[PDB]
């Protein structure tokens, strides 16, 4: 029989020939063409689907694993080097099924193709599904052949598809989850035993190979996160981006709308241009958007009739994409006096800000500083604390200058920065009332970043990538740190820091000297 | 379709529905043989993004079509919705007419929301109030002016930005999207 | 089938009050018709009510040098604890019955709580069963719903004892604060 030979091909266990030829028999007793035989039927075309012993080869060999992923992957260094660690390791305990790997990153950093590349390197089968807020089991592990709802689930239905006992199980978007579920997947205790309900025969997960992404780690469960061996994965700079958009996004897209390279065109310096202009993330999606709108559009084009070959030149970019946005620049090309440039860690990446005092009424009494910029509670406390450190800092350097105790200032920090590293402004803010107060401007192409205590000193803040990207791109030469940041700054990459004279400082006194 | 309980309908049952790999072999219960639904075009239709169960809200193409800006919602009235509505009520163009400059008006101060079903409404309003003048005798003809709209669609929602002629010492005019 | 939920108690020392709802539910079963919705309800029921530890203890070590030993080799210091476990294994030896208790062990993180209880479970020979009250906010997470209710899950403790298999679980409520 065609069941017969299925199981006669492939090594199949004793309770499983068991229990599938007792409900052959059991269709023996015909009751052709009705609920309980083709619920008979679709229950033996399961069984006679489901893989027994049939596996597929691994190789873990080291130098394979490095070319597979190079070639699948550009960039991500540090992320090759983990997997390839994971690997050896994995190679010398011979089991490869000790902790679950997971990515987490910003999306569109493509954590999701690394389970692709891994799935080839490691030669196994590859399978996705994603659980967002699924809130059920019958997902993983089904229904019951009672319902008219009859479905094995994921697992059964991987297998059934991959042929495969050990494939490789991507699990998407665990931190946006039902979690008992995925511990009674994951557990090397009863992965080897796994019950399906639409399968009352048991299956056996332990050769299969788990692999996870998510968003952020915060809200994955600490059950899972103590099951977990997280991956951090970080967004491309631009240098980089071009690269990916060259090598995988523009040939994708293409594919993607039935064109080829001799119809459709896309220059690097249009790629740049969408790279800079309309796309301000750290990732490839929206960019990916916009390159599957050009390819659109164009295979638009050449239908229509005009336009046998057409090009994307940087010129005619708006009829394609639109009008550029993020376009605004550097705000200041000499700063007045009173004006700082400060860097900032926003949500989308690094910024320029321009932090701007001045005088509000005419000059006993003490004088007063109002803020504004969407400040919380933390940073108003942090520019209170600035306030008063700049204040006593002149009076002692400058004990006759008068401005800043007696004169009525307004502070604008602008509306960049994250509620955190909010703070991270008080060395641009100090020296913003200081070049108010004296009559001099900040130093020509001067950005700083770093928090201020109540006694000056230079306290260490958090991404210097984003905001040593930012300040190079705002054509910034003399860069200023706090002192424990030499680490962050000098171990990031060596064409990001090239043109850039670097100031690592402890105490504002030598900002002071540094930017006056 | 919020939750699924039951055997959840708003999901579960449609995304093999909706779902390119799936549909190809649609199981119906009735008529128990899987069909395939693979040339056919899915147009979905919603007013959120969100309420939409993501293992469908990532299967589609969001499409947004926002609403329309005053010039947009003339043409919409002249090409389409005057024409409709006359047709409806019964009215021909000559017994009641609706000006460009009225209907520019009745939108600029009557229908600032961004579809065009309260335009609709506010036309139907106006050519039903001539109508009832028509049958009732009075007036065999009605003429809309923009003095005399306040008649038909009531007084205005919004207020009236004032106007100067020459700007007193306190004053700017300024340009606003 | 009966069968099935007749057999699993047969391993088990079921009360009288068990039993009687056992016995009624089966006779409800029995006289229910088949993929009915009140028939998945009482199936439900009877499959939650039969696997449950019902008079299953596991066997303790109660030697102390060995517990003591098996405390020693897993972690440093942590001297309170330690007391404290080996003063538990003394009292419940010096009785024949087992002891229930409740602890509470409270510090800065990375400290050894958690792996401190699993191998307190390692050297008692109790199983060991964690979830947690991290941020729940729904007090049928712990007390269950009724049956009446679609979800209608049993709480986490009766799910502990179904998994466990035993009625010596050391349960670990990790976050109380
Ligand atoms: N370094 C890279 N090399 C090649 N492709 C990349 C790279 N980073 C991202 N991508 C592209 O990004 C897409 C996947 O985005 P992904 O990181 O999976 O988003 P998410 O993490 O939200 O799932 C893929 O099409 C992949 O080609
Ligand atoms: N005194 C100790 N001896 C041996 N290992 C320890 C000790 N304290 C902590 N550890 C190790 O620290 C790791 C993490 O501790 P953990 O139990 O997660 O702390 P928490 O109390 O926050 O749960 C454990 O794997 C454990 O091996």
């Amino acid at each position: 029989e065609k069941f017969r030979e299925r199981l006669k091909e492939l090594v199949v266990p004793k309770h499983v020939m068991d229990v599938v030829d007792e409900e052959l028999s059991k269709l023996g007793l015909l009751d052709n063409h009705s609920s309980e035989f083709n619920v008979t039927r679709n229950y033996l075309d399961w069984l006679t689907s489901i893989p027994w012993g049939k596996y597929s080869n691994e190789n873990l060999d080291l130098a394979r694993a490095q070319a597979v992923l190079e070639e699948d992957h550009y960039g991500m260094e540090d992320v090759k080097k983990r997997i390839l660690e994971f690997i050896a390791v994995s190679q010398l305990r011979g089991s490869t099924q000790g902790k679950i790997l997971c990515f987490y990153g910003p999306p569109g950093v493509g954590k999701t193709s690394i389970a692709r590349s891994i799935a080839r390197a490691l030669n196994r089968e590859y399978f996705r599904f994603s659980v967002g807020g699924m809130t059920d089991v019958a997902e993983i592990k089904g229904h019951r052949r009672t319902y008219v709802g009859a479905m094995p689930g994921k697992i059964i239905q991987c297998l059934k598809k991959t042929k495969t006992e050990n494939p490789l199980i991507l699990i998407d978007e665990v931190d946006k989850i039902p979690s008992s579920a995925l511990l009674e997947l994951l557990d090397p205790e009863q992965n080897a035993n796994f019950l399906d309900h639409y399968l009352d025969v048991p299956v056996d997960l332990s050769k299969v190979l788990f692999i996870c992404t998510a968003n952020v780690t915060d809200t994955i469960p600490e059950p899972l996160r103590d099951r977990m061996e997280m991956i951090n994965v970080s967004g491309y700079v631009a240098q980089e981006k071009l690269a990916i958009a060259e090598r995988y996004l523009v040939p994708q897209a293409r594919a993607l709308c039935g064109l080829d390279e001799s119809k459709a065109k896309l220059s690097s310096d249009v790629l740049t241009l969408l790279i800079k202009q309309y796309c301000r993330e750290s990732g490839v999606r929206n960019l990916q958007k916009q390159v599957e709108k050009v390819l659109r559009k164009s295979a638009y084009k050449i239908v229509s009739g005009e336009a046998e070959s057409v090009e994307v030149t940087p010129e005619n970019l708006q009829d394609f994409v639109g009008k550029p946005v993020f376009t605004v620049e550097r705000m200041y090309d000499v700063t007045p006096p009173g004006v700082v440039m400060g860097l900032a860690w926003t949500a989308m990446g690094g910024s320029t800000l321009f932090v701007e005092t001045s005088l509000r009424r005419p000059q006993d009494k003490d004088g007063s500083l109002e803020v504004t910029g969407q400040l919380g509670e933390v940073m108003k406390e942090s520019a209170r604390i600035a306030y008063t450190f700049a204040r006593a800092f002149l009076m002692q350097h400058a004990p006759a200058n008068d401005y800043l105790v007696t004169s009525h200032i307004h502070l604008h920090v602008p509306e960049g920065a994250t509620p955190k590293d909010g703070p991270s402004a008080g060395c641009t803010i100090v020296t913003a009332l200081l070049s108010l107060a004296m009559g001099r401007p900040v130093r020509q192409n001067l950005a700083m970043t770093g928090e201020v205590s109540l006694t000056g000193k230079i306290l260490p803040v958090g991404g210097i990538k984003e905001k040593t990207i930012a300040a190079k791109r705002a054509g910034v030469t003399c860069i200023v740190l706090p002192a424990e940041n030499k680490k962050d700054f000098y171990d990031l990459a060596a064409f990001i820091t090239e043109g850039l004279e670097v100031h690592f400082v402890e105490h504002y006194r030598e900002i002071f000297d540094i930017a006056f | 379709k919020i939750g699924r309980g039951y055997q959840g309908d708003p999901s579960s049952a449609l995304l093999e529905l909706l779902d390119p790999e799936q549909n190809a072999n649609f199981l119906d219960h009735y008529l128990d043989v899987p069909v395939d639904l693979s040339k056919v075009l899915f147009i979905c239709t919603a007013n959120v993004t969100d309420t939409i169960p993501e293992p469908l809200r990532d299967r589609m193409e969001m499409i947004n079509v926002s609403g329309y800006v005053a010039q947009e919602k003339l043409a919409i009235a002249e090409r389409y919705l005057v024409p409709q509505a006359r047709a409806l009520c019964g009215l021909d163009e000559s017994k009641a007419k609706l000006s460009s400059d009225v209907l520019t008006l009745l939108i600029k101060q009557y229908c600032r929301e961004s579809g065009v079903r309260n335009l609709q409404k506010q036309v139907e309003k106006v050519l039903r109030k001539s109508a009832y003048k028509i049958v009732s005798g009075e007036a065999e003809s009605v003429e809309v002016t923009p003095e005399n709209l306040q008649d038909f669609v009531g007084k205005p929602v919004f207020t009236v930005e004032r106007m100067y002629d020459v700007t007193p010492p306190g004053v700017v005019m300024g340009l606003a999207w | 089938i009966e069968e099935k939920f007749r057999e699993r108690l047969k391993e088990l020392v079921v009360p009288k009050h068990v039993m009687d709802v056992v016995d009624e539910e089966l006779s409800k079963l029995g006289l229910l018709d088949n993929h009915s919705s009140e028939f998945n309800v009482t199936r439900n029921y009877l499959d939650w009510l039969t696997s449950i530890p019902w008079g299953k203890y596991s066997n303790e070590n109660l030697d102390l040098a060995r517990a003591q030993a098996v405390l020693e080799e897993d972690h440093y210091g942590m001297e309170d604890v330690k007391k404290r476990i080996l003063e538990f294994i003394a009292v419940s030896q010096l009785r024949g019955s087992t002891q229930g208790k409740i602890l509470c062990f409270y510090g800065p993180p990375g400290v050894g709580k958690t792996s401190i209880a699993r191998s307190i479970a390692r050297a008692l020979n109790r199983e060991y069963f964690r979830f947690s009250v991290g941020g729940m906010t729904d007090v049928a997470e712990i007390k269950g719903h009724r049956r009446t209710y679609v979800g209608a899950m049993p709480g986490k403790i009766i799910q502990c004892l179904k998994k466990t298999k035993t009625e010596n679980p050391l349960i670990l409520i990790d976050e109380v604060d």
